[PDB]
């Protein structure tokens, strides 16, 4: 059930809670899904990869 | 790595 990440593609909350949409290598935009913080342990690299594309356009 | 929910 734990897969390897290609990269995030977005963020959003739901009910309080932040989930990021997550790419999944070796997979398409198809199989994309939105994953809880929880899930994103692992994730750190990417997720600050992530957040600093958010900064910059802005 | 993440779980896939």
């Amino acid at each position: 059930d734990v897969f390897e990440v290609e990269k995030i593609l977005d963020m959003k909350t739901e009910g309080g809670k932040v989930l990021y949409k997550v790419r999944w290598k070796g997979y398409t935009s198809d199989d994309d899904t939105w994953e809880p913080e929880i899930h994103l342990e692992d994730c750190k690299e990417v997720l600050l990869e992530f957040r600093k594309k958010i900064a910059e356009n802005k | 790595f993440a779980f896939k929910s």
